[PDB]
């Protein structure tokens, strides 16, 4: 997938997680002190709002 | 990753219980004079212990044991 | 084409170009510092 | 200029090149008898290099 | 009118006769090449190389032109001599400036061909400009491809020095290949059973003898390979063309087969099974097509 | 240690056997050079299966091939040795290799006691193991069947290239030869391709058709009116069994039927054996997919049927290719100059109507009547018109596709694009239609000194055009600027293909280290070391 | 630049480099040799006064200036802290001589940076290995400036002449002016509201050579640095454009140049038609306003016309002398541009007129031919009269499903008869100690060689074979030959000293064979997978069989569409050859094309139209798309659609068969570890990676 | 059509401009200047080496008689020997003492030495268009050939490159961290100076320390505010 540029960057507002072979190799080395991204979901929104 | 009881890196050899030469071939540069330091005996299971002195790793046919029975053999007379 | 079980298709990753195989090997202070 | 047959076909091209080269006719006229594409291509496109004299002896010691 | 001519001869036959008969052509004239090619002396601008290969595709059959049907049947051979310099006044080699031997091939016999005066217009090679002081030289002599180089032909070479000779070729004899090499002497196609032969015709020789001794050679080696052709009735062993009366079944796998049951009926490729007939074979009435087909052939020749 | 105290890492001292990457270990033990090898060019061969690969004469004149002296062999050795066929002589019990000459060596130095051996001149049929490099997974390196061949080339047969990422536009492969009984067996059984059929995680084949062979089964499904005899030309040696029930008449569906030998359902593809979908595509026949025919049959017996089904149905599709041809022209592609005129005078009035809309707001907002845009949002804007003309100009192709089908069934590029092959609106947009907007990162170029990226446009300019927009298609041939757009991508993709190879071979290198001790008990249970790591290994305890 | 980053021209960027030609690097050296000399001496004077007296200079260290050793060193390829100034010479092709010495090389960037364009060749790059994006190639029309030391201070004195006399009143505001430098000397501060017509002024009276100088470059930065600047040193970039002139093309209102133009050249044109064409460096280029092309400056209102500076040529003036081998690269991907121009160096030539004199490696093409669908700077560069190919027919079609995955069918009579025949030509060198040269003792190497002790010429030399007696004192111990195939022995030459050295040139022919490569003009690689048989091939009505059979779907999956455009030229040109005065007319389709296609096909229509009088519509549209009813060998039927016909120059590379064949049985190990050695020309082995290792662990084979 | 006829006219030669082959034309000129100018002017030097008393009492080093010559032999008698294909360059030094002295000038010699036979500096030669070299002005030009090489000592054909120098005509900006930025450039004479000097600066900012704005270098200027060394370079 790498050698034949299977994937192709995208240009995003919010936080997103990435595809491709650097993000498999963030999540193998298991690095520690850095940020996180953490999801938040519900269905009352004013809990999100704030 | 997570066979421990906390999540291991894939570069280090921390909780599992690694040979000394299996850690040599994984390209550890030290690990023989740690356990030269620490007086360190091990059996030979891993492939890269196989290897290193010429015995059959523990895959496939190898995972198994194989005698000879002479018993037939001997009871044959000329 | 047509689609017969496309839930269970399976994608092809194979690069059309690859690379030859490789052959056979065969003071004045007149610089910027580069601090 | 050195071939006699036509590499593609295998005709004979040797009379129009002596037209060509030696009696230096006008392309035209020579490829009036010819007929072939690559005969064509070949009496219109060939040359003989460009070279030196060769220095002797060969084996010198 | 010019010292050559691009004609063509067509005919209308059977399909698979005429495919029988071009591809019979193809395969029984063979003409040879002048590939036991021997440089003895080059002080010119061009390797041995260039030379040789050049050399090796003379169109001979314009010179030897009488001497068609031995050479045919491989009973007599020919060679080619050339040993050309540099000069003040036409610079270059034409095909004039050859010597031309036939090889008797029985008695080793090597005799001189006369030379028509249209090859003083032919090229194959410039030399560059005269120096007098500085040597600009080539010698080479070339064999046919079915000559045998002994001691007894070497011994008829009364123009070389045969010392040079014995050299030279003790120093080339490891590269020139062994097996037989030749050309096609003209074209000869048959797009849906409409026979067509492309030739070359040329001033100072008639077109039509040379023409009919290549077509009688053809059609008296065609007959022979006619009656000498089996075809197994056994069974099938996927290697050579057989019937099977049990199941009445024919395997095609060769081209002459293949020819003659399609031109009783069939429509078969080289590689296949078929539900034929074999009774329907009549091989004297093919043979008769192929001397009819023969006959209009000279007659559409004939007419040039 | 040298470095203990200094810096220098060129030295040698006793450290050096374990410097870096190029240890002893990992370069002489875990890997070496060996004696019998090879090494050379490859090329395709129509008479090869995938069970066997082709030697080049070269090869077969240097190898050697080991045969032991026991009772069953004794008297052949003995002939070989009147004949001068043996190379070289294996005294076991001295332990003593002598090289027996041809008239130039002792007849009685040979004893020939059990327990020695004798080499001789490699012979046909002998498992040679050969692969390709990068060797990235399995079936990179298999071991097969040894026939001779011309030419100094490795013949291999176009079944097998996918399986190892290969084509014959200059590629290599080696060869090696282990004689030791033991490595002899395990090479018949478990290396050979008959056993490597099925893919290990997803069991999809891993040999099929390839390129236009794709075509010609999408083509022999297709026609319909054919007598025997053409039937039989079609079959060639595979014909004989082939049974005319009491018809005159014959389709491309008969053939496939008996091609197909076996009587099975599978919703979709077969009802008793027979197809029944509307066409044949690339699922069917080609290898890593999941419609294959082969998959079918090696699941209802074995994997013999699988093999056997993929060499007959290649046969039979190369013998349509040479009965019927194939091929595209340029007429195909551009028969005249109607359609692309139509759509490039579209892409000329819709890029100036965008262009028109832009410098409106742009205007409206230069004087006070609307509050401007945060950039973002202006690119957006921009962006989408853009992306409504770049569909657009999709619709076109699919229409123009769909009615040259109608007036034209017999088109090559058409059936190509049916077939699933290579062929699609998209390309066909470059070829003909629009090349649209060229990215980096995700994003247009930058401008870079002022405001822009190339003096060819104003400082500040706003044009899409400037920034990487490109209008003209290959057909019609792209300008100096367009051209610069297009290049800056490709040398792109180039720099980063060159560096993710670098870094994918040691993070590959990594996992398998990791994870290489990890096996199947007699259980059906997935451990590692003396540690229990799944109950059932699939899930089902059966093979993968 | 702390505020506005991304305007203040970034450290990449071409605007802020200059370049080192050949004399550069000598100057450089002469310089740092003569210090360490002065050096020297200056410290061995020192020692020798404080030592003895009478301050004298010892000898030994005023005859060594140090000069040779740096030259050979430079020449080595050791230069500074950079390792790739010079090299020896690969003798691959006769372009290579124009290609390597225009070559531009930087320090370790990797990106396409926008200022490189229209300067470079946008395609001519490495694809692969360290060099990635660190090698740029001029492109036809740009050079590099020379200068001598006088001149430099002539011109300089007539700028500072010039800018004191004309503006005596505005050049001293030093507060709220542009600041005038040259080569980064500040001499002047100018009135901000006189900027432009200085700039004006200044550039007409560069043209008409009123500084005695061409070249000198003047920029004007405005967007708040508010500078003007002014450069007349060596190792720039120029290139010569169109003026543009208060909103008017000067090249349309010069009418006499149009009649003129045949009888002039192009400093002629610069001497008596000034203000037509200007010299502009890469700096001033890049912060001017430059339109794209004559035909979109022709469509702009006056108005629009009156913000432009200068106006660029034609798009076939931007690619190197390398790309302008390739036809129409602009019809195609590219990627396919880059991987043709690196195969296009590949391509073998008439490589060099001294083939029998020169002792050197080297591919000769043997009956070489003259392309003649080309572009005019093929025909300035002499790259077309020393040919690269042959014209061959060919067909896009499957061929019994054989030529696949880019392997190709050819003919065995059109190898026969000389088709793309080459020869490689070898050198070998050996030195040998006199004794061992003149000892007297036949070993079965020795069958080659004269009484004299050297190989005979004309002989065969084989893979055992040893070229001069070297017998250590009663054992062999010379060199042998070790190439699969033999090689006749050309030329020998001998020099006889306190050692014996002797140089052999060798010659050997390949006609082609199995693995064998080829290309053609648009990066369409491929092995020769068969020789067929010219009785084994289809044909057309008129007899004729393809040299070579190519499988058509790459050419529309990988969309190389101007090869069948060069197709259906080439056979334009076969048709009528000549002009109407009946001279040879090559077609000029220049890579960057810019011509409609409809144009191509009037001009073919009207060559088959002159050609055939008497042709119908489906004859002439079938000519004119090059298409052919072609017919099976085997049975003399049709087959189902036309076919794509025609002929094309054909490309043969030097990536060889034999070249890379390899093979062990058993041989020599290495010392300390006893294993196989390495090295193919040393009998070594293959080497079995630990991937393979993992492969065979993955099948269960232990 | 008019701008392609101008832009083919000047891609022929001209030989007006003494332009024989434009693709190289560069090049050749590029060694021209240096084989027959540029050399002279570094070797002729005359230079004080030590000075004793008060300027009064200095040694003196003096470099004359540049001399350059080409070889004997064409260079392919030179590839077929093997030889090299070197120029012959030779040049005359004196060291001198010499005294200042109310009544004018005192010289009194140390030393002198001459290269008049000798191979005192081998250079490179290039080949040139039509195996010809900008020493020897004959009247023969080899066709087909454009040159562009050299033969080394090994009788062994090189060629090379162009490179991009290291000093650059803008200053570099660099952020050395957040808020914290540097300004580097350099400086060198002109061409008629020798030998010829260098200086290198950096400007430094940061916005936490407004009175630090510096420029400084490394043991060749001091550390001083650029605004206040302006104001006593300028008097403002
Ligand atoms: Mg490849
Ligand atoms: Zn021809």
């Amino acid at each position: 997938q790498a050698l034949s540029s299977f994937h192709t960057t995208e240009k995003s507002g919010a936080v997103k997680q990435k595809l491709g072979f650097n993000e498999f190799n963030n999540l193998t080395n298991l690095s520690k002190n850095k940020t996180e991204i953490i999801t938040l979901v519900s269905d009352d929104i004013s809990k999100l709002q704030s | 990753l997570c066979a421990s009881y906390e999540p291991e890196s894939v570069n280090k050899f921390k909780f599992g219980a690694a040979s000394t030469l299996k850690r040599a071939t994984f390209g550890d540069n030290k690990a023989l004079l740690n356990a030269a330091l620490h007086k360190k005996s091990e059996p030979i299971n891993d492939n890269s212990s196989c290897h290193f002195f010429s015995k059959v790793p523990n895959i496939g046919t190898g995972y198994y044991k194989y005698f000879i029975d002479l018993g037939l053999l001997m009871r044959m007379e000329r | 084409t047509q689609s017969i079980h496309e839930n269970k298709e399976i994608t092809e990753i194979l690069p059309d170009n690859n690379p030859s195989p490789p052959e056979s090997p065969e003071d004045r202070n007149d610089e910027p510092p580069e601090d | 200029v050195f071939q006699l047959v036509c590499s593609t076909c295998g005709k004979d091209i040797s009379h129009e090149r002596y037209k060509l080269i030696i009696r230096k006719k006008s392309l035209k006229d020579v490829l009036v008898s010819v007929k072939n594409e690559c005969c064509r291509l070949k009496l219109s496109t060939q040359i003989e290099p460009q070279r030196n004299l060769t220095v002797q002896p060969l084996l010198d010691i | 009118q010019h010292p050559r001519e691009e004609n063509s001869i067509v005919v209308e036959l059977e399909p698979s006769l005429a495919t029988f008969i071009k591809q019979g052509f193809n395969n029984l004239v063979k003409w040879p090449l002048l590939n036991i090619g021997i440089v003895l002396s080059n002080t010119s601008t061009a390797v041995n190389e260039e030379w040789l290969t050049a050399v090796e595709h003379i169109p001979t059959m314009k010179i030897f032109y009488k001497h068609i049907h031995k050479i045919l049947t491989r009973e007599m051979g020919f060679l080619v001599y050339l040993k050309r310099s540099q000069s003040e006044r036409d610079n270059y080699i034409t095909l004039y400036d050859f010597d031309y031997y036939i090889i008797d091939k029985d008695t080793n016999s090597v005799t001189m061909v006369d030379k028509p005066t249209e090859l003083k217009e032919t090229l194959l090679h410039v030399f560059q400009e005269y120096r007098l002081k500085s040597s600009q030289t080539i010698e080479l002599i070339a064999f046919s491809s079915g000559t045998v180089i002994n001691e007894d032909i070497v011994s008829k070479l009364t123009f070389l020095d045969v010392e040079v000779f014995n050299r030279e070729y003790n120093n080339v004899k490891t590269i020139i290949d062994p097996d037989f090499v030749f050309r096609s002497p003209f074209i000869v196609i048959s797009p849906m059973g409409k026979l067509t032969f492309f030739v070359e015709v040329y001033s100072w020789f008639d077109f039509k003898s040379c023409f009919k001794d290549i077509i009688d050679f053809l059609e008296g080696a065609l007959i022979a390979n006619i009656h000498n052709h089996m075809i197994k009735v056994g069974n099938c062993d996927e290697t050579v063309s057989s019937y099977n009366p049990e199941s009445g079944m024919l395997f095609v796998n060769d081209l002459m087969t293949m020819n003659i049951v399609n031109f009783f009926g069939c429509n078969s490729r080289l590689e296949s099974y078929h539900r034929f007939d074999m009774t329907k074979v009549d091989v004297e009435l093919f043979i008769k097509a192929l001397s009819d087909a023969c006959k209009k052939i000279l007659s559409a020749s004939n007419r040039l | 240690d040298i470095k203990i105290i200094s810096n220098n890492t060129t030295s040698i001292n006793l450290s050096y056997i374990t410097s870096g990457k190029n240890n002893m270990i990992r370069s002489y033990i875990v890997a070496r050079r060996k004696d019998q090898t090879a090494r050379s060019v490859i090329g395709p061969s129509t008479s090869i299966t995938v069970n066997e690969v082709g030697m080049p004469a070269y090869i077969r004149n240097t190898l050697t091939e080991k045969i032991f002296v026991n009772a069953f062999t004794v008297d052949k050795v003995k002939q070989l040795l009147a004949s001068n066929q043996v190379k070289f002589y294996f005294n076991k019990r001295l332990n003593q290799l002598t090289r027996i000459r041809q008239g130039k060596f002792i007849k009685n130095k040979i004893h020939l006691l059990p327990g020695d051996w004798v080499e001789v001149a490699v012979q046909e049929y002998t498992s040679i193991i050969f692969g390709r490099q990068p060797s990235l997974h399995r079936y990179n390196v298999i071991a097969s069947s040894i026939r001779a061949t011309e030419g100094d080339t490795i013949k291999i047969s176009p079944g097998i290239a996918n399986s190892q990422n290969a084509d014959f536009d200059g590629d290599e492969e080696w060869m090696i030869l282990e004689q030791n009984p033991k490595a002899v067996i395990e090479q018949s059984i478990l290396m050979y391709p008959t056993t490597l059929l099925k893919h290990d995680i997803h069991g999809a084949p891993v040999y099929g058709s390839i390129q236009d062979e794709i075509v010609a089964a999408y083509s022999l499904f297709r026609i319909q009116d054919l007598c025997l005899d053409e039937v039989l030309n079609i079959l060639g040696k595979y014909g004989r069994e082939f049974d005319p029930k009491g018809k005159c008449k014959f389709s491309g569906k008969d053939i496939y039927t008996y091609l197909i030998g076996e009587k099975i359902n599978y919703p979709g593809l077969l009802k008793d054996g027979e197809i029944i979908a509307n066409d044949v595509d690339s699922n069917f026949v080609v290898a890593m997919r999941h419609l294959s025919l082969a998959g079918l049959l090696s699941d209802h017996k074995s994997n013999v049927e699988g093999i056997n089904f993929i060499i007959k149905s290649s046969y039979v599709f190369k013998r349509y290719l040479s009965i019927y041809g194939f091929g595209v022209t340029f007429k195909d592609l551009r028969p005249n100059s109607t359609f692309t005129n139509k759509l490039e005078a579209i892409n000329v009035e819709k890029i100036e109507l965008i262009k028109e809309a832009y410098a409106k707001y742009l205007n409206d907002v230069r004087d006070g009547k609307i509050v401007p845009l945060s950039k973002a949002l202006e690119a957006d804007y921009v962006e989408s018109m853009l992306s409504n003309l770049t569909n657009l100009n999709i619709r076109e192709i699919e229409e123009h596709m769909r009615q040259t089908l109608i007036d034209d069934p017999d088109n090559n590029l058409l059936k190509m694009a049916k077939a699933g092959y290579k062929v699609n609106p998209t390309e066909l947009m470059y070829i003909l239609g629009t090349y649209g907007q060229q990215r980096i990162d995700g994003e247009p170029a930058e401008t870079r000194v002022l405001g822009r990226v190339l003096p060819y446009y104003l400082p500040d300019s706003k044009d899409p055009e400037g920034r990487g927009y490109i209008l003209n298609s290959l057909t019609k041939g792209l300008t100096g600027s367009q051209y610069y757009f297009s290049m800056l991508v490709a040398r792109s993709q180039s720099t980063d293909i060159v560096c993710e190879t670098s870094r994918t071979g040691t993070l590959a290198r990594k996992i398998i280290k990791k994870m290489e001790d990890m096996v199947v008990d007699g259980y059906g249970q997935v451990v590692i070391g003396n540690t229990l790591i799944k109950y059932a290994a699939n899930y089902t305890k059966i093979l993968g | 630049c702390i505020f506005h980053t991304s305007r203040y021209p970034d450290r990449d960027s071409m605007v802020c480099h200059r370049i080192l030609t050949y004399g550069k690097y000598f100057e450089t050296l002469a310089h740092d040799e003569l210090e360490n000399y002065i050096g020297n001496i200056r410290n061995d004077i020192m020692n020798n006064h404080k030592n003895r007296g009478t301050y004298a200079v010892n000898i030994h260290v005023l005859t060594t200036p140090g000069l040779n050793h740096a030259f050979s060193s430079l020449l080595s390829g050791k230069f500074k802290k950079s390792d790739g100034s010079y090299r020896t010479h690969p003798h691959y092709s006769w372009m290579q001589n124009i290609s390597i010495p225009r070559s531009v090389g930087f320090y370790p960037v990797r990106k396409y940076h926008p200022s490189q364009y229209l300067y470079f060749c946008s395609s001519d790059v490495p694809e692969r290995g360290p060099q990635v994006g660190l090698v740029s190639q001029l492109s036809v029309l740009s050079s590099i400036t020379n200068i001598l030391t006088s001149e430099y201070l002539d011109l300089e004195k007539k700028i500072c002449e010039y800018i004191r006399s004309y503006y005596k009143d505005d050049i001293s505001y030093f507060e709220t002016g542009f600041p005038i430098t040259i080569e980064n000397a500040l001499v002047a501060s100018l009135n901000p509201n006189m900027i432009c017509d200085f700039v004006t002024d200044f550039r007409r009276r560069k043209r008409m050579g009123f500084f005695g100088n061409l070249e000198v470059g003047i920029t004007l930065v405005r967007d708040h640095m508010n500078e003007i600047r002014i450069n007349i040193g060596a190792g720039r970039l120029v290139r010569p454009f169109l003026v543009v002139d208060n909103g008017e093309l000067m090249m349309d209102v010069c009418p006499e140049l149009e009649s003129r133009l045949d009888d002039m050249t192009f400093s002629d044109i610069q001497k008596e038609f000034p203000h037509v064409i200007e010299m502009v460096d890469i700096e001033q280029f890049t912060f001017s306003n430059v339109c794209e092309s004559v035909q979109k400056f022709r469509m702009m209102s006056k108005d629009e016309r009156k913000q432009y500076d200068l106006c660029d040529f034609p798009a076939e003036f931007r690619d190197g002398y390398v790309a302008s081998s390739l036809v129409g690269i602009n019809h195609n991907s590219g990627p396919r541009a880059i991987l043709g121009c690196a195969q296009a160096k590949q391509a073998i030539s008439c490589l060099s007129s001294d083939i029998r004199n020169k002792i050197d490696n080297g591919i000769h093409l043997m009956y070489p031919e003259r392309p003649i669908v080309i572009s005019k700077a093929l025909e300035t560069s002499k790259i077309a009269a020393n040919c690269f190919g042959q014209h061959v027919t060919i067909a896009l079609m499957s061929y019994k499903g054989i030529n696949q995955e880019d392997g190709i069918i050819i003919k065995k009579q059109f190898i026969q008869r000389g088709g793309l025949d080459i020869v490689t030509a070898k050198k070998h060198q050996v030195e040998i100690p006199l004794e061992n040269f003149n000892n007297k003792e036949r070993s079965n190497a020795y069958s080659k060689l004269e009484s004299n002790g050297l190989v005979r010429l004309n002989a065969f030399l084989e893979s055992g074979d040893a070229m001069a007696r070297n017998i250590s004192s009663s054992f062999d111990v010379s060199e042998k030959y070790t190439d699969m195939y033999k090689s006749r022995v050309e030329r020998v030459q001998v020099e006889l000293t306190d050692k014996v050295k002797v140089r052999v040139l060798t010659m050997k022919e390949r006609r082609p064979i199995l693995g064998d490569k080829f290309t053609t003009r648009t990066s369409q690689k491929g092995t020769v997978a068969y020789v067929a048989d010219e009785t084994e091939l289809p044909y057309d009505e008129n007899g004729i069989t393809p040299d070579v059979i190519i499988n058509s779907t790459s050419i529309f999956s990988r969309k190389t569409i101007s090869m069948l455009i060069e197709v259906i030229l080439t056979a334009a040109y076969s048709a009528k050859p000549y002009n109407n005065k009946g001279e040879n007319r090559p077609v000029c389709f220049p890579s960057s094309n810019e011509t409609s296609i409809d144009t191509y096909m009037q001009f073919a229509k009207q060559c088959y139209e002159h050609s055939n009088p008497k042709l119908s519509d489906e004859e002439l549209s079938d000519k004119i798309f090059c298409e052919k009813i072609l017919y099976d060998p085997e049975t003399d039927k049709p087959y189902a659609s036309k076919v794509f016909f025609g002929p094309i120059y054909y490309l043969r590379l030097r990536h060889l068969t034999q070249d890379k064949a390899t093979v062990r049985c058993r041989g020599k190990k290495t010392k300390l570890i006893r294993q196989a050695n390495e090295g193919r020309k040393r009998g070594g082995g293959i080497k079995f990676g630990e991937m393979e290792r993992d492969c065979l662990i993955a099948h269960g084979a232990a | 059509e008019m701008d392609q006829r101008l832009g083919y006219k000047f891609l022929v030669p001209d030989p007006k401009a003494g332009v024989f082959y434009r693709p190289l034309h560069f090049q050749y000129v590029s060694y021209s200047n240096f084989i027959l100018h540029r050399l002279h002017e570094i070797l002729t030097v005359k230079r004080p080496l030590l000075s004793f008393k008060n300027n009064t009492e200095r040694i003196m080093i003096e470099i004359s008689n540049v001399k350059v010559t080409p070889p004997d032999y064409s260079p392919i008698i030179a590839s077929i020997k093997g030889k090299s294909y070197d120029a012959l360059a030779t040049f005359t030094v004196n060291i001198f003492k010499e005294v200042m002295t109310k009544e004018g000038i005192s010289i009194t010699k140390i030393s002198s030495y001459e290269g008049k036979d000798s191979h005192l500096i081998k250079i490179p030669l290039l080949i040139g268009y039509g195996n010809k070299n900008p020493l020897d002005t004959a009247k023969y030009l080899v066709p087909n050939v454009i040159g562009g090489v050299f033969i080394n000592k090994q009788s062994v054909e090189k060629v090379g490159i162009n490179l991009v120098e290291k000093i650059t005509t803008w200053p570099k900006f660099r952020v050395v961290k957040p808020n914290s930025f540097t300004f580097s450039f350099s400086s060198v004479s002109p061409p008629n100076v020798l030998p010829t000097r260098y200086r290198h600066y950096k400007i430094s900012l940061d916005i936490s320390q407004l009175e630090a704005l510096n420029i400084s270098s490394t043991k060749t200027f001091i550390t001083v505010n650029i605004v206040l060394l302006s104001q006593y370079l300028s008097r403002v």
